[PDB]
């Protein structure tokens, strides 16, 4: 399967701040039609996963442009231009280029306590 | 609106089974391919079955780890997606979630609230 690895673990921001979160994958997620499948969903405590940006850099429904996402290959990022409390939780990255789809193991964006 | 809920999680013993069940609603159903994503402290988010539309004759797909104890199947009439959990072990303890993909949006776009399975002898 497909190795899909995130870095940093947890990233502590103050609000306001900014925010990058990186993703790698074993090998490259450029699939034969040309498309990249690469996606980034958030996860608040207690709840489920939610789709924030799908194929590297395009935003799914509802979700505010301070998100942006970016990369090729076998390398990507994700970044927020400013943080707010409504982002805090896990953000993982996923590709679905090859079968069976695998996913990062996640990266906690928390409050600088 | 979209929706889904999961339902049937709870506290099994090693080796026991268990039957999870998926409502939905706000989108077409019998073109969409639904599977079952887990996820635990210990692997993280897993997937664990799919099983496509009508088109590809309900072809099911299962992780390396769960083939030949679980079943995923889907009643096109209710809209609904069914896991069959048979030989439970402790590693498939977690949240089990029911999302799915279509054909050229293979991306899990929404997710379920998620039930908990939890497989255990002894707290
Ligand atoms: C629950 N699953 C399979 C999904 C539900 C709704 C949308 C999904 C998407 S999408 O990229 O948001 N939609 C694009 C076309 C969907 C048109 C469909 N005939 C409908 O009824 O909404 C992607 C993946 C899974 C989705």
């Amino acid at each position: 399967d497909v190795v899909m690895t995130q870095t940093p673990l947890s990233l502590p921001v103050s609000l306001g701040n900014q925010a990058s979160i990186s993703c790698r994958s074993s090998q490259s997620l450029v699939h034969s039609n040309g498309n990249t499948y690469l996606h980034w969903y958030l996860q608040k405590p207690g709840q489920s996963p939610k789709l924030l940006i799908y194929k590297v850099s395009n935003r799914f429904s509802g979700v505010p442009d301070r998100f942006s996402g970016s990369g090729s290959g076998t390398d990507f990022t994700l970044k927020i231009s400013r943080v707010e409390a409504e982002d805090l939780g896990v953000y993982f990255c996923s590709q679905s280029t090859h079968v069976p789809f695998t996913f990062g193991s996640g990266t906690k964006l928390e409050i600088k306590r | 609106e979209v929706k889904l809920e999961e339902s049937g999680g709870g506290l099994v013993q090693p080796g026991g089974s268990m039957k999870l069940s998926c409502a939905t609603s706000g989108f077409t159903f019998s073109d969409a391919w639904m599977d079952w994503v887990r996820q635990s402290p210990e692997k993280g988010l897993e997937w664990v079955a799919e099983i496509r539309n009508k088109a590809n004759n309900h072809a099911t797909y299962y992780a390396e780890s769960v083939k030949g104890r679980f079943t995923i199947s889907r009643d096109d009439s209710k809209r609904r997606v069914y896991l069959q959990m048979n030989t439970l072990r402790a590693e498939d303890t977690g949240i089990y979630y029911c999302t799915g993909i279509y054909y050229h949006y293979p991306w899990f776009a929404y997710w379920g609230q998620g039930t908990l399975v939890t497989v255990s002898a002894e707290p």
